[PDB]
C-alpha cells in the first residue's frame, strides 16, 4: 500500500508532515527561555556510552554572532538546515550591511520546510520533509526574542518553550515558573531544574550545552568549567 | 478508496477527492471575516496561540499598498503564495507605473493554483485566502479556495465554525453598505465573536484587523490598535 | 504533456530470469515459420508469407527487407516491431558507410543491431522487442547468416528456423543439410522446410524469398520463386 | 426538522444554518444528528436542544479522525 | 452510529497504563514510571504489557525478588528498540 | 555603430548638516545640443528621510529609481520596517556593480538621516562604490561646485575662522548661491533647481529659479 | 479493478473510464444554452446565487476568448478558466503570425485538439469542462461549435450543456432559428431557460446573457441591461401562461 | 441506555444502537469490550 | 531522471531505508579502533582468505589522506564509492587550503555525503558504516565514525558491524589509563578484543596502527601472530592470581 509524498489527509493534513512531527517525540530535550537581559538555551546532549566524547556532540550551533539555536529530533537533517540560516545571514550582511533581525532568519529557513516533491523539480531537490525542530534564539533591534520552528514551516515567537521527548512534561512545568521579571541568572538556574527531572541519568557538566545571547555580548557558550558553578547551586 | 491518492484521478461520482480533501485543511484554519462597504473594505480575524506562553500567528498578510489578505490553512503554503503575489504587484509598479487592480490579480492566484490539481503527484495548495483591496472600482472581497476558484464577494468568512458568521453577515448585508468606517468594523467583530465558544470573548491579544479605503493605503492593527475598536463594542449576551 | 517513465519494467524474478524476455520469446514463436539456409556461395531467407483473405494486395509489404546492398532481414513476430529495428539498422549502416566508405561487414550490422534490442530491456518505460531478426550476408568472399533474439544475444548458424513450429524445422535442417550445397536447394530444400510447418498450397505470391550471393542481396521476383515451385529445383 | 419535532427543542436552533454546515450528509447521517444533539443534551444535564447542540452533533456523526495537531491555521 | 477511534495513547496515557499493569509486580521504590513513558514513541498498550514481562524476566532470571530502576530501561530496550523491528503499529496503522 | 549612452547632463549636490540633509539638483534635462525639457526633477524621495539624486544618461535614472524603489518594498515586507539610510547605500552598491560588464552611467548623491539622527550623505561611482561624506557634488558641474563647499563647508586653505556648525540658514542660502554660479559658466545648469531638505520632520520641497539660458 | 486509476489504460470494453467519469462531472453543474440565428449567436447561462453573499452578476461563466469569440462554460469551473487561457493565447499567436482574427472553425479544432492531449497520457489529468465558442463574422455568417472533455468539436445550431442538457435540447428542436433576427432569439432564450430550471432543486438563478452578431459590428458583448430586463418579463409571462 | 432507560424517554430521545470500535492492533479494541462484557449484566452474544 | 521519493517518513516517526542501512552494517565484519597518546590503532575482524584470494584486494583499511585512514563495514561496494569522494575531497582541500585536512573535517563531509543521499530522489542510502582516524596538524588522535543515517561523534574506542554490541562491552571494562600506556599496550587491546568475536584464533585478525607523523604502516601477518603469543601466554600468569 503506497500513496504519494504530497497527499492529503482525508481529515485534512499533510501526511508527510503530520509524520514529521512524531520523529521529533524521539530527540533530545530542549528548553529555551526568553527574557529581558537575554535568552538563554539548555539542551541534554543523552550521551549513549561511556566511550563517546561529550564533546563532538553539538545541539547547539551558532548562527551568527548574535543567533543562537538548538535542535532536537534527526540531527543529521539540521545539516543542511543551519547552512542555509549561516548563508542567508552573511548574505543579508553582505547586501543591506547590518545584523538581520532573528525573525527574518528563521523565515528564510521555514520557506524550506515544505520543499519535498518526488518529480516536477529538480534533481536536486529534497524528497522527504525535514526531521527536525529549531529553537533559534537571538538578540537584535527587538531586544531578546526566541522563536521555535516545526517541520511544519509554521514559525512563532515564545516567551518560553520546550521541544522534544519530554515537550509535554517540561511545557506545564514552564508555565508555572515564567513571568516576566526575571534575569539572566534566575532562568539558566530555572531551566536546568526543570531539565534535571526529565533526563535519565543524572545531570552532570557533561550532560547539557548552556548558550546564552545577550545585548551587551555575544553568543556565548558554557564550558565545562562555567558549569560546575551552576549545578553547585541546584 | 483507491480515488484518493492523487490530483489525477477522477472518482467514478465524478468529483476529485484529493482538491476535497485540501479544502479540509481550510476548515481547520482560524475563523476570519471580510466585508466592504462602498469606500472602506476590512479584515478582521481570529488570532490563535497553542499555548500560554507563546505569541499568536499573524493571519493577516500585507501585500501591496492596497491589497490584504488573510490566509487560512498550512502557514507554509500561506507564505508561498504571499510571494507570488508579492512579485506580482511588483511587476506592475515596475512596467505600467499603477497599482495592479485587483480583479486581474486574483486571475493569476487563479491561474498558478490551477496548474497542480493536474498534473502528477503534485498537490493543491492547502490554504483559503481573503483578499481586501481597493482600486478603480471601489473595493472588493476575494474568495480563493484551493480548489482553484473564486468569488467576487460582498461580504464572507473562512475558516473554523465561519458557518455561524455567514449568517450574521447574510442578515445585515443590507445595512453595509451605509456604514462609515468605525461602524463597519463593529459589524465584523460581532460577526466573528459568533464563532468563538460562549465562554470566551475578543481580546486585544488575538484580533487582528485589517482596513483599506479610497484614502487609507491597507494597515494593519495589533495589540493596543485593536483597543479603540473593541472598546465600544456592543455586549454580546447569550 | 508528459515526462515518462524511468524504472525498467524488465526486472529479476527469485528464479534469475527475465520474464519480460522469456514472454517476448513466446510471441516470437506465435509468429510466421522462417528458415535460414546458409548454402557454399549465397545465404537462403525464405518465409511464410501473411495474408487471410484474398483482398490484400501482396506486393504492398515485404517480410524480406534489403538493408544494404549486401544485407538482408526476415523477421518472425510483431509486423510493427520488425518496421523499427529494420529502420534502426539502415541508419546504423549509413553511419558506418558515412565514416568508413566501405560497406558495413555483417558481424558488425548484427552487432549493432543487438545492442539495441538489449537497450529495451534495460531502459525506462519500455518492453523488449518482439521479434527475431535473421540476418544474412555476403562480405569479404564468404556467407553469413546470424539471429539476434529480442533478448540481445545472436549466434552465427550454418542454417536454422524461427517462428512457429521452429522446433520441428531445425530437427528437419539437422538431417538435410550437408555443406557444400549449391546456392539454388536451399532455396529448394528452404522452401521444402518452410512446408514442414506450412498448412496449404504454396504459390509465388504466398511465400517469399531473398538470396544473397557476391553479386549482392536481393529479393526474387514473383515469376522467379514459381520456378523453384516445381518442386524440383 | 422531521426528527426534532418527537423532542423538545428551544426555537434558537436555525435549521437553515445546519444544512448548510452539513454537506455529503444522508437523511441516515442528519437523522443521527438530531440523535447525537439529544445525546449531548443528556450528557450536559438539560432538557431543551440549543444551537450548541446540534452544532457538536455534527461534529460528532461527522466521520472525523482525532487530528490533535490542528493548530496550524 | 458512534464511530470510537482507539488511537496510540499519548505520553499521559502511557504513564498511566503503566501503573495498571506494574503495580501488581514487585518494584523497587522509585521507578520514574514517566520516564518509561518520555522513553516509549507511539507504543500500543500491548507493547506496555510485554515491557512489564521482562522488567521481571531480568529480575527472575538474575535470581533477585525485586525488579529495578535498571531492569526497565533494560527490558525497555529489549521489547522496544529490538522487537520493534517488526512491529504491527507502523504499516497496520494507515488502515487505521 | 549603434551608442548605447548618451550624455544627458543634470547637476546633482548635497549637503549633511546636523540634523538636517540637502539634496538639490537642477532640471534641465538635455540631450545634445537640444533642450528637451525644462523641468524634470533629478531628486526621487525613497523612503521618509532618503533622498537619491541620480544624474547623467537619462535612461539609466529611471531604471535605477524604479529598481530601488522596488528593492525598498521587497525589503518592508521580509523584515516589517523601513531601509535606513545606512542599508540603501550598501544595497545600491551591489545593484550598480551587478552590471560590471555593461555598466550603469549614473552618479547617484544619496542624502538622508541615518539612524543617530545626523546628516549622512553617500557618493557612487558608475559602477558601485562608496564612501560616506559630508556633501558631495556630482554631475556635469561637479567640478564647479566642489570647490565652493571645500570652501565654506570644509574651510580649507583657510585660517583665523571659526568653525561653527552649518546651520539650515546658511546652506539653502548657500546651495542657492552655488547653483546660480555654475548656471553661467555650464551649459547644462538652469531653468529650475529643486532643494530637498530632510529633517526629522519630513521632507519639504522648495523650488527656485535659474536663468534660462 | 484498475481501469480508472488511469486516463493511458482501456478497458476491456473498448472505452476509456477516466474520460467517461470527467464527462460526468460536467453533468453536474448549472446549465448553459447556446442557440444560432441567422446573422449572431446568444448565449444563455443559469447561473445559480447559493448564497445572498456573492456579489450579483460576478463570477461569471461567459468568457471572451477573442474580441470576436463568446465562451460560455459548463462543469468544473477552475479547469474552465484555464481553457479561457489557452484558448486567448491561441487566439493571439494566430493574430501575429497569419494577420487576421482568427476564424472560429479552426480556433475550435485547436482548442479541442488541445483538450484532446489530456486524455492520452498518465501524467495529467483530463478537462472536466465542456463549453461552446460562438463567433460571428461577415465573411462566415454566425458559427457555434461546442467542446466536451473527450476533446470533440461538432458544429451545433443549438445545443446545451450540463444538469438540464437533456430538457433544453427539446425546447430548442421545437423552435424555427433559420429565420429569426438576433433581436428575436434573446426572448427565446431567456423563456427556454426559465423554462428548464427548477426551483425545487435550486433556489433562484441570475440570468446571463451575451450578443454577438450583426447588431453591434461583429463584436461580442454582453446583452445591455434594458434588454435583458424585457426577456425576463417576456419569460415570466409564458411560465404564468 | 440498559441500567437506567427512564432518563432517556423523559427527555424524548432515542439513543444509538450500534458502536464500532477500530484501531492499531493491541490498543484494546477486545479489552475495552473484555470490559463492558461482564459489567453489563444483560445478554452479550458474541460471535468471531 | 527516475525522480521517485525512495526514503519517506514512516507513520511511526522513522526512516525505513535508514534503519534497514543499518542491518547491511550489522552484516558486515568487526571493526575496531582505539586511540593511544601516539598511536590509533583499527584492526578489522576477517581477511576473508580461502587460501586462494590475495590479501592485497581484500583489504578493509584504506587511506583517504596521508594523516587519515578510514576502516568500513557494510557493503563493499557503496563504501568504494565514499572512499573515492573522500579521496578528492581530501585534494580539493589542499588545494584551497594550504594545510592538510583535519580528521573531523574530512569525516564532516563524509557523513554530509551520506545525509544528502537519504534526502535526495532516486537514490537509496549508502549502507555502510565508517571509522575514520588520524591525526591532526597538532599530532593530537582522533576517532570519529560515521553511519547510514549520516550522523557521527567521536570516540575514544569503538566497534562497528558484526558483533559490536559485544566488543564494546569489553571495552568498557578494558580501556583505561593502565592500559594504552605505550605503543605495545594499545595493539594489544584491540587484538585482545577482536579475539573475543573471532573463532579461528589470531591467524584472521588483519590490523594496521598509524603513528603520530609517519603514514600507515598494515602489520605483516608475522608481526600479530607475536603479539597473540603474548596474550595467550598472558592467560596463564593469570594462573599466579588465582593460586
Ligand atoms: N488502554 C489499555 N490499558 C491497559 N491495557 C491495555 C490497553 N490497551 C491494550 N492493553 C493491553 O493489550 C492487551 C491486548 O489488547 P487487545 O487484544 O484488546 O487489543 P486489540 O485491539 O483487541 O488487538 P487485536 O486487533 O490484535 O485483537 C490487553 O490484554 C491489555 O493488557
Ligand atoms: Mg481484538
Amino acid at each position: 500500500y503506497d500513496r504519494g509524498v504530497n497527499t492529503f489527509s482525508p481529515e485534512g493534513r499533510l501526511f508527510q508532515v503530520e509524520y514529521a512531527i512524531e520523529a521529533i517525540k524521539l530527540g533530545s530535550t530542549a528548553i529555551g527561555i526568553q527574557t529581558s537581559e537575554g535568552v538563554c538555551l539548555a539542551v541534554e546532549k543523552r550521551i549513549t556510552s561511556p566511550l563517546m566524547e561529550p564533546s563532538s556532540i553539538e545541539k547547539i550551533v551558532e548562527i551568527d554572532a548574535h543567533i543562537g539555536c538548538a535542535m532536537s529530533g534527526l540531527i543529521a537533517d539540521a545539516k543542511t538546515l543551519i547552512d542555509k540560516a549561516r548563508v542567508e545571514t552573511q548574505n543579508h550582511w553582505f547586501t543591506y550591511n547590518e545584523t538581520m533581525t532573528v525573525e527574518s532568519v528563521t523565515q528564510a529557513v521555514s520557506n524550506l520546510a515544505l520543499q519535498f516533491g518526488e518529480e516536477d523539480a529538480d534533481p536536486g531537490a529534497m524528497s522527504r520533509p525535514f526531521g527536525v525542530a529549531l529553537l533559534f534564539g537571538g538578540v537584535d533591534e527587538k531586544g531578546p526574542q526566541l522563536f521555535h520552528m516545526d517541520p511544519s514551516g509554521t514559525f512563532v515567537q515564545c516567551d518560553a518553550r520546550a521541544i522534544g521527548s519530554a515537550s509535554e512534561g517540561a511545557q506545564s512545568s514552564l508555565q508555572e515558573v515564567y513571568h516576566k521579571s526575571m534575569t539572566l541568572k534566575e532562568a539558566i538556574k530555572s531551566s536546568l531544574i526543570i531539565l534535571k527531572q526529565v533526563m535519565e541519568e543524572k545531570l552532570n557538566a557533561t550532560n547539557i550545552e548552556l548558550a546564552t545571547v545577550q545585548p551587551g555580548q555575544n553568543f556565548h557558550m558554557f564550558t565545562k568549567e562555567e558549569l560546575e558553578e551552576v549545578i553547585k547551586d541546584i | 478508496n483507491q480515488y484518493d491518492n492523487d490530483v489525477t484521478v477522477w472518482s467514478p461520482q465524478g468529483r476529485i477527492h484529493q482538491i476535497e480533501y485540501a479544502m479540509e485543511a481550510v476548515k481547520q484554519g482560524s475563523a476570519t471575516v471580510g466585508l466592504k462597504s462602498k469606500t472602506h473594505a476590512v479584515l478582521v480575524a481570529l488570532k490563535r496561540a497553542q499555548s500560554e506562553l507563546a505569541a499568536h500567528q499573524k493571519k493577516i498578510l500585507h501585500v501591496d499598498n492596497h491589497i490584504g489578505i488573510s490566509i487560512a490553512g498550512l502557514t507554509a503554503d500561506a507564505r508561498l503564495l504571499c510571494n507570488f503575489m508579492r512579485q506580482e504587484c511588483l511587476d506592475s509598479r515596475f512596467v505600467f507605473d499603477r497599482p495592479l487592480p485587483v480583479s486581474r490579480l486574483v486571475s493569476l492566484i487563479g491561474s498558478k493554483t490551477q496548474i497542480p490539481t493536474q498534473r502528477y503527484g503534485r498537490r493543491p495548495y492547502g490554504v483559503g485566502l481573503l483578499i481586501a483591496g481597493y482600486d478603480d472600482m471601489g473595493p472588493h472581497i476575494f474568495q480563493t479556495c484551493p480548489s482553484a476558484n473564486y468569488f467576487d464577494c460582498r461580504a464572507m468568512s473562512i475558516g473554523a465554525r465561519s458557518q455561524s458568521a455567514r449568517t450574521y453577515l447574510e442578515r445585515h448585508m443590507s445595512e453595509f453598505m451605509e456604514c462609515n468606517l468605525n461602524e463597519l468594523v463593529k459589524h465584523g467583530l460581532r460577526a466573528l465573536r459568533e464563532t468563538l465558544p460562549a465562554e470566551q470573548d475578543l481580546t486585544t491579544k488575538n484580533v487582528s484587523i485589517g482596513i483599506v479605503g479610497k484614502d487609507l493605503e491597507f494597515t494593519i492593527y495589533d495589540d493596543d490598535d485593536v483597543s479603540p475598536f473593541l472598546e465600544g463594542l456592543e455586549e454580546r449576551p447569550q | 504533456a508528459e515526462r515518462g517513465y524511468s524504472f525498467s519494467l524488465t526486472t529479476f524474478s527469485p528464479s534469475g530470469k527475465l520474464v519480460q524476455i522469456e514472454y517476448a520469446l513466446a510471441a516470437v514463436a506465435g509468429g510466421a515459420p522462417s528458415v535460414g539456409i546458409k548454402a557454399a556461395n549465397g545465404v537462403v531467407l525464405a518465409t511464410e508469407k501473411k495474408q487471410k483473405s484474398i483482398l490484400y494486395d501482396e506486393r504492398s509489404v515485404h517480410k524480406v527487407e534489403p538493408i544494404t546492398k549486401h544485407i538482408g532481414l526476415v523477421y518472425s513476430g510483431m509486423g510493427p516491431d520488425y518496421r523499427v529495428l529494420v529502420h534502426r539498422a539502415r541508419k546504423l549502416a549509413q553511419q558506418y558507410y558515412l565514416v568508413y566508405q566501405e560497406p558495413i561487414p555483417t558481424a558488425q550490422l548484427v552487432q549493432r543491431v543487438a545492442s539495441v534490442m538489449q537497450e529495451y530491456t534495460q531502459s525506462g518505460g519500455v518492453r523488449p522487442f518482439g521479434v527475431s531478426l535473421l540476418i544474412c550476408g555476403w562480405n569479404e568472399g564468404r556467407p553469413y547468416l546470424f539471429q539476434s533474439d529480442p533478448s540481445g544475444a545472436y549466434f552465427a548458424w550454418k542454417a536454422t528456423a524461427m517462428g512457429k513450429n521452429y522446433v520441428n524445422g531445425k530437427t528437419f535442417l539437422e538431417k538435410r543439410y550437408n555443406e557444400d550445397l549449391e546456392l539454388e536447394d536451399a532455396i529448394h530444400t528452404a522452401i521444402l522446410t518452410l512446408k514442414e510447418s506450412f498448412e496449404g498450397q504454396m504459390t509465388e505470391d504466398n511465400i517469399e524469398v531473398g538470396i544473397c550471393n557476391e553479386a549482392g542481396f536481393r529479393r526474387l521476383t514473383p515469376t522467379e520463386v514459381k520456378d523453384y515451385l516445381a518442386a524440383i529445383a | 426538522q422531521i426528527h426534532s419535532r418527537k423532542m423538545n427543542v428551544s426555537p434558537d436552533v436555525n435549521y437553515e444554518e445546519l444544512a448548510r454546515c452539513t454537506d455529503d450528509f444522508n437523511g441516515a447521517q442528519c437523522k443521527a444528528v438530531c440523535v447525537e444533539a439529544g445525546m449531548i443534551a443528556l450528557r450536559r444535564g438539560a432538557t431543551e436542544l440549543t444551537h450548541e447542540d446540534y452544532m457538536e452533533g455534527i461534529l460528532e456523526v461527522q466521520a472525523k479522525k482525532k487530528a490533535n495537531l490542528q493548530y496550524y491555521a | 452510529d458512534r464511530k470510537i477511534e482507539f488511537s496510540l495513547p499519548d505520553l499521559e496515557g502511557r504513564t498511566h497504563i503503566f501503573k495498571i499493569h506494574a503495580r501488581s509486580m514487585s518494584v523497587e521504590r522509585d521507578i520514574r514510571f514517566e520516564l518509561l513513558a518520555r522513553l516509549c514513541p507511539n507504543s500500543t498498550g500491548a507493547e506496555i504489557r510485554s515491557v512489564c514481562t521482562e522488567a521481571g524476566m531480568f529480575a527472575i532470571r538474575a535470581r533477585r525478588k525485586i525488579a529495578t530502576e535498571k531492569d526497565f530501561l533494560e527490558a525497555v530496550n529489549k521489547v522496544i528498540k529490538s522487537y520493534a523491528k517488526f512491529s504491527a503499529t507502523p504499516r497496520y496503522m494507515t488502515y487505521n | 555603430r549603434f551608442s548605447p549612452y548618451v550624455f544627458n547632463g543634470g547637476t546633482i549636490l548635497a549637503i549633511a548638516g546636523e540634523d538636517f540633509a540637502i539634496v538639490a539638483s537642477d532640471t534641465r534635462l538635455s540631450e545634445g545640443f537640444s533642450i528637451h525639457t525644462r523641468d524634470s526633477p533629478k531628486c526621487y524621495k525613497l523612503t521618509d528621510k532618503t533622498v537619491i539624486g541620480c544624474s547623467g544618461f537619462h535612461g539609466d535614472c529611471l531604471t535605477l529609481t524604479k529598481i530601488i524603489e522596488a528593492r525598498l518594498k521587497m525589503y518592508k515586507h521580509s523584515n516589517n520596517k523601513a531601509m535606513t539610510t545606512g542599508a540603501i547605500a550598501a544595497m545600491l552598491s551591489t545593484i550598480l556593480y551587478s552590471r560590471r560588464f555593461f555598466p550603469y552611467y549614473v552618479y547617484n548623491i544619496i542624502g538622508g538621516l541615518d539612524e543617530e539622527g545626523k546628516g549622512a550623505v553617500y557618493s557612487f561611482d558608475p559602477v558601485g562604490s562608496y564612501q560616506r561624506d559630508s556633501f558631495k557634488a556630482g554631475g556635469s558641474a561637479s567640478a564647479m561646485l566642489q570647490p565652493l563647499l571645500d570652501n565654506q563647508v570644509g574651510f580649507k586653505n583657510m585660517q583665523n575662522v571659526e568653525h561653527v556648525p552649518l546651520s539650515l540658514d546658511r546652506a539653502m542660502r548657500l546651495v542657492k548661491d552655488v547653483f546660480i554660479s555654475a548656471a553661467e559658466r555650464d551649459v547644462y545648469t538652469g531653468d529650475a533647481l529643486r532643494i530637498c531638505i530632510v529633517t526629522k520632520e519630513g521632507i519639504r520641497e522648495e523650488t527656485v529659479s535659474l536663468r534660462k539660458d | 479493478t484498475g481501469y480508472d486509476l488511469s486516463a493511458s489504460t482501456f478497458s476491456p470494453d473498448g472505452r476509456v473510464f477516466q474520460v467517461e467519469y470527467a464527462m460526468k462531472a460536467v453533468e453536474n453543474s448549472s446549465t448553459a444554452i447556446g442557440i444560432r440565428c441567422k446573422d449572431g449567436v446568444v448565449f444563455g447561462v443559469e447561473k445559480l446565487v447559493l448564497s445572498k453573499l456573492y456579489e450579483e452578476g460576478s463570477n461569471k461563466r461567459l468568457f471572451n476568448v477573442d474580441r470576436h469569440v463568446g465562451m460560455a462554460v459548463a462543469g468544473l469551473l477552475a479547469d474552465a478558466r484555464s481553457l479561457a487561457d489557452i484558448a486567448r493565447e491561441e487566439a493571439s499567436n494566430f493574430r501575429s503570425n497569419f494577420g487576421y482574427n482568427i476564424p472560429l472553425k479552426h480556433l475550435a479544432d485547436r482548442v479541442a485538439m488541445y483538450v484532446h492531449a489530456y486524455t492520452l497520457y498518465s501524467a495529467v489529468r483530463p478537462f472536466g469542462c465542456s463549453f461552446m465558442l460562438g463567433s460571428y463574422s461577415v465573411n462566415d455568417g454566425a458559427q457555434l461549435y461546442m467542446i466536451d472533455p473527450s476533446g470533440v468539436s461538432y458544429g451545433y445550431w443549438g445545443c446545451a450543456i450540463g444538469k438540464a442538457r437533456q430538457a433544453a435540447k427539446t425546447e430548442i428542436e421545437k423552435l424555427q432559428m433559420k429565420e429569426m433576427t438576433c433581436r428575436d432569439i434573446v426572448k427565446e432564450v431567456a423563456k427556454i431557460i426559465y423554462i428548464v430550471h427548477d426551483e425545487v432543486k435550486d433556489k433562484a438563478f441570475e440570468l446571463e446573457l451575451s450578443w454577438v452578431g450583426e447588431l453591434t459590428n461583429g463584436r461580442h458583448e454582453i446583452v445591455p441591461k434594458d434588454i435583458r430586463e424585457e426577456a425576463e418579463k417576456y419569460a415570466k409571462e409564458s411560465l404564468k401562461e | 441506555p440498559l441500567l437506567h432507560p427512564e432518563r432517556f424517554v423523559n427527555l424524548g430521545i432515542e439513543p444509538p444502537k450500534g458502536v464500532l470500535l477500530f484501531g492499531p492492533p493491541g490498543t484494546g479494541k477486545t479489552l475495552c469490550a473484555r470490559a463492558v462484557a461482564n459489567r453489563t449484566d444483560a445478554c452479550f452474544i458474541r460471535v468471531i | 531522471s527516475y525522480d521517485r521519493a525512495i526514503t519517506v517518513f514512516s507513520p511511526d516517526g522513522h526512516l525505513f531505508q535508514v534503519e534497514y542501512a543499518q542491518e547491511a552494517v550489522k552484516k558486515g565484519s568487526t571493526a575496531v579502533g582505539v586511540r593511544g597518546r601516539d598511536i590509533v590503532v583499527l584492526g578489522v575482524e576477517k581477511k576473508s582468505v580461502a587460501k586462494l584470494q590475495d590479501e592485497r584486494t581484500v583489504r578493509k583499511i584504506c587511506a583517504l589522506d596521508d594523516n587519515v585512514c578510514m576502516a568500513f563495514a557494510g557493503l563493499t561496494a557503496d563504501a568504494r564509492i565514499v572512499i573515492n569522494r573522500a579521496r578528492v575531497e581530501c585534494q580539493s582541500h589542499r588545494l584551497t587550503v594550504e594545510d592538510p585536512v583535519t580528521v573531523e573535517y574530512i569525516t564532516r563531509y563524509i557523513a554530509s555525503l551520506k545525509q544528502r543521499y537519504t534526502q535526495s530522489n532516486g537514490r537509496r542510502p549508502f549502507g555502510i558504516s565508517a571509522l575514520i582516524v588520524g591525526f591532526d596538524f597538532d599530532g593530537t588522535p582522533r576517532l570519529y565514525q560515521t553511519d547510514p543515517s549520516g550522523t557521527y561523534h567521536a570516540w575514544k574506542a569503538n566497534a562497528i558491524g558484526r558483533g559490536a554490541k559485544s566488543v564494546r562491552e569489553f571495552l568498557e571494562k578494558n580501556y583505561t589509563d593502565e592500559a594504552i600506556e605505550t605503543d605495545d599496550l594499545t595493539i594489544k587491546l584491540v587484538i585482545k578484543a577482536l579475539l573475543e568475536v573471532v573463532q579461528s584464533g589470531g591467524k584472521n585478525i588483519e590490523l594496521a596502527v598509524m603513528r603520530r607523523d609517519q603514514s600507515l604502516k598494515i602489520l605483516n601477518p608475522e608481526e600479530i601472530e607475536k603479539y597473540v603469543a603474548e596474550i595467550e601466554k598472558e592467560k596463564e600468569e593469570n594462573e599466579k592470581k588465582k593460586q
